[PDB]
RNA sequence: UAUCUGGUUGAUCCUGCCAGUAGUCAUAUGCUUGUCUCAAAGAUUAAGCCAUGCAUGUCUAAGUAUAAGCAAAUACAGUGAAACUGCGAAUGGCUCAUUAAAUCAGUUAUCGUUUAUUUGAUAGUUCCUCUACAUGGUAUAACUGUGGUAAUUCUAGA
RNA sequence: AUUCAUAAUAACUUUUCGAAUCGCAUGGCCUUGUGCUGGCGAUGGUUCAUUCAAAUUUCUGCCCUAUCAACUUUCGAUGGUAGGAUAGUGGCCUACCAUGGUUUCAACGGGUAACGGGGAAUAAGGGUUCGAUUCCGGAGAGGGAGCCUGAGAAACGGCUACCACAUCCAAGGAAGGCAGCAGGCGCGCAAAUUACCCAAUCCUAAUUCAGGGAGGUAGUGACAAUAAAUAACGAUACAGGGUCUUGUAAUUGGAAUGAGUACAAUGUAAAUACCUUAACGAGGAACAAUUGGAGGGCAAGUCUGGUGCCAGCAGCC
């Protein structure tokens, strides 16, 4: 249709902002950025569904136009820049600071975070190459690329980029025996250990992850995100540590709730 | 009637603004109704307010009377209550004033006159007046 | 360009109109409870027939099915704690033998008469549509409010409604008026 | 959740079709009409014809100010019409005429390519065997004043 | 998985890019020159990646029709080579050469009162019917064709030409496109206001600020859907079942309450309405409920009255 599209109304778009579907009949429609608008998160959905801290577009337009809200160590001005997975927005008048970690339900969540530990963030490096005048450099998930890394940072791989001035530092194999978050499909969300992947040339090597629980699954290797050894994830894992609970002991455990 | 009591739930300190926000819910057993702008005298002696920086935007009373739940919000420093707030609020308690304008008909129609005006129309208004004249 | 509230209907008009066993059925249902019309009962009818329905593809699916044991104790867990069913009678067998009296016995105005406090369903009805009852706090006036099998001890006069006191109601205003306006002097 | 009943029918039994019953987020129409929440609505015939009004414009500390505009640092400094410059006007919104492997849905592909914008990186090499780099030149709008046309968001010349 | 990424050599080019731009700050150095240097930003800028997309694309899936059995290739139909053209693949086109391609497993043709899907109705199942219409995708702005600008248009709230309509006049010339919001005419069995506002959801712009018939709010509105007022209680006298329970009565009594009226306050962009409420507001022709029906299906008349005829009895009943 004679070009590219600006709009995004309620009932298209991702289920995982969890909007009402009365109240408005647009939805934010994240502008173009680093992640994808199907698996990204503004800045308006964020700061307005969830901390309630705004209540209505022009509100979180006046916060954020005072520049306060930092992503990634760098001011953002718009309604819609897209948030997305791994990213370190932070607050300068509350001194607080978050790290977008999705939920195991699925959406995503509100990880609290001390002052240390918000200066780094992981990045699934997806494809290293030989750059222009012979530099090497990898780029990530993020839309973030890096000259001249390490050459054992392989494609599907993890890389830690700080905030300062990239300049990664110490960085993650792929293997059996890594701890492992999982961002795509039906089993989003939950973290494991890799046991096996099995490769099919002609596309979408499979992986089979084991749970904490003992609970084995697989999913497509687009989904993986390798977050460092077992048991010593470099980052804080989100509440409940990603166990994927099935209905009846959420159940139990929902009325083991009520009581006190 | 005796008395009202306001109870101030769920309350959220926003640095971002400057601001608290709260649900503000209150028992009048007999009178009839709220009463807002005492309700705004008795938020702004709760914390410390100096009730034209404060301002209670939602209510509704229950059904069959007595409680009454709205959201309303605080403020200090009236000159940031002045600023972060939207303006038909403002002029609703008085520390504002209401513009006059022609209404929607009236500026879309003088905006699509000028759209035939090329420049101030001086040329025009001078042209028109020596070629009316003879 | 805005999204669809969504609607439905909960009641259902019956396959054969006309039997003269279901028309005595209904209107022995309807003087035994003081209903308004037919609607009742058909409604009743609707809800106790999805709750069948759910009971049935549950029971035809396996013994310690998770899907038959999560829904079946949400199902058995709901119609105990509106009380429809009994204490000690947990089991889908016993709510594919529920009765609509079962149901209308669960009622705002059956309780209200089964109280006390009416003598009489007709008199409960239009007491309850005059706003005279609290629940809890809470001033009710649907006749069809299904009270919980907790809330029970708590239907009673409200704070208006001057058999719960303060400031009896206008009728009985002009009445005392005119007797200290004409008999006072 | 799984019931059917009359016409043919003169005494009986079936083939059989017709009628009756009920649902419609399915249209119309008749009679009547008190309350609360909720609210579709020129699709069907005419993708038929349209009076008038409105629906696309936009400014920050940060491109251009001598408005003989409004106020109140001898280059300017505040505010701020008009016009130049930049961007947008290719999104919306409406309708269902065309269209029968066409569209469309799921599923792949680009080692077969284009992409303003956003995000991340990125550019010691320029005329040079006599030279502005403490910074080259032209215009032109807006403006001033001169005019035509019945008329147009017409524009002519200085 | 490559003639990939990248690097090197020989050159080539109406030699592309390599900052003559702007705001806010007054830092540091001394040879103290108004010399040297320096911050925080704005806007551009070539290439690569990224994001928003785009365009082509593999497999498989559609309604009826055999009173449609052969279809395509003169004038590209299927394939090869080479060129041209395009952002690029490609018979997309051209030159030359091959004679292929589809089909009773329904080709090709014809019809559609056909935009497709998510979905809707229909409760034993499978099915039968619908999907113009709130979301996704396509196509189109009276019919066609062409095209400028631009990253993106074969755009029509842009342009040009033709056709059919049609407006304005000084008769010489000019200007159009509601299948956007209202609204009008017509057509019909069939479908609402030329209202208020950007407060909300979002979008565009140099941009917290402007603008938005996108959208929201009210008006019409028995399309449809939810909840349930039009009466409740007592006393008397009789009828009963029988010393406590139902019915009847031109018998009677006081209670209750909203439909409405309305200070007020909530509500709202401002209002209306809902929620709350001061005061007023029920004694029957009040504040009165209708729509269908009654031989069986199929529920309910062994009713009443009137009109018209009888070559029937009586005789004016």
């Amino acid at each position: 249709a004679r070009g590219p599209k600006k709009h995004l109304k309620r009932l298209a778009a991702p289920h995982h902002w969890l909007l009402d579907k009365l109240s408005g009949c647009y939805a934010p429609r994240p502008s173009a950025g680093p992640h994808k608008l199907r698996e990204s998160l503004p800045l308006i959905v964020f700061l307005r569904n969830r901390l309630k801290y705004a209540l209505n577009g022009r509100e979180v337009k006046a916060i954020l136009m005072q520049r306060h809200v930092k992503v990634d160590g760098k001011v953002r001005t718009d309604t819609t820049y897209p948030a997305g997975f791994m990213d370190v927005i932070t607050l300068d008048a509350t001194n607080e600071n978050f790290r977008l970690v999705y939920d195991v339900k699925g959406r995503f969540a509100v990880h609290r975070i001390t002052d240390e530990e918000a200066s780094y963030k992981l990045g699934k490096v997806k494809k290293v190459q030989l750059g222009k005048k012979g530099v090497p450099y990898v780029v990530t998930h993020d839309g973030r690329t890096i000259r001249y890394p390490d050459p054992n940072i392989k494609v599907n791989d993890t890389v830690k980029i700080d905030l300062a001035s990239g300049k990664i530092t110490d960085f993650i194999k792929f293997d059996a025996g890594k701890l492992v978050y999982v961002t795509g499909g039906r089993n989003l969300g939950r973290i494991g250990t890799i046991v096996h992947k099995e490769r099919h040339d002609g596309g979408f090597d499979l992986v089979h992850i084991k749970d904490s629980l003992d609970n084995t699954f697989v999913t497509r290797l687009n989904n993986v995100f390798v977050i460092g050894e077992q048991g010593k994830p470099y980052i804080s894992l989100p509440k409940g540590k990603g166990i994927k609970l099935s209905i009846a002991e959420e159940r139990d455990r929902r009325r083991a709730q009520q009581g006190l | 009637s005796d008395a009202v009591t306001i109870r101030t739930r769920k309350v959220i300190s926003n640095p971002l603004l400057a601001r608290k926000q709260f649900v503000v819910d209150v028992l009048h057993p007999n009178r009839a109704n709220v009463s807002k702008d005492e309700l705004r005298e008795k938020l702004a002696e709760v914390y410390k307010a100096e009730k034209d920086a404060v301002s209670v935007f939602g209510f509704r009373t229950q059904f069959g009377g007595g409680k009454s739940v709205g959201f309303g919000l605080v403020y200090n420093s009236v000159a940031e209550a002045k600023k972060f707030e939207p303006t038909y609020r403002l002029v609703r308690y008085g520390l504002a004033e209401k513009v006059e304008k022609a209404s929607r008909q009236q500026r879309k129609q003088k905006k699509n006159r000028d759209k035939k005006i090329f420049g101030t129309g001086k040329r025009l208004a001078k042209k028109v007046a020596r070629r009316n004249a003879d | 360009p805005r999204a669809p509230r969504t609607y439905s209907k909960t009641y259902s008009t019956p396959k054969r109109p006309y039997e003269s066993s279901r028309l005595d059925a209904e209107l022995k249902l309807a003087g035994e409870f003081g209903l308004k019309n037919k609607k009742e009962i058909y409604r009743i009818s609707f809800q106790l027939s999805k709750i069948r329905r759910a009971a049935r593809d549950l029971l035809t699916r396996d013994e310690k099915d998770p899907k038959r044991l999560f829904e079946g104790n949400a199902l058995i867990r709901r119609l105990v704690r509106v009380g429809v069913l009994s204490e000690d009678k947990k089991k889908l067998d016993y709510v594919l033998a529920l009765k609509v009296e079962d149901f209308l016995e669960r009622r705002l105005q059956t309780q209200v008469y089964k109280l006390g406090l009416a003598k009489s369903v007709h008199h409960a009805r239009v007491l309850i549509t005059q706003r005279h009852i609290a629940v809890g706090k809470q001033i009710v006036n649907i006749p069809s409010f299904m009270v919980r099998l907790d809330s029970e001890k708590h239907i009673d006069f409200a704070p208006t409604s001057p058999f719960g006191g303060a400031r009896p109601g206008r009728v009985a205003r002009r009445n005392a008026a005119r007797k200290a306006e004409a008999s006072g002097e």
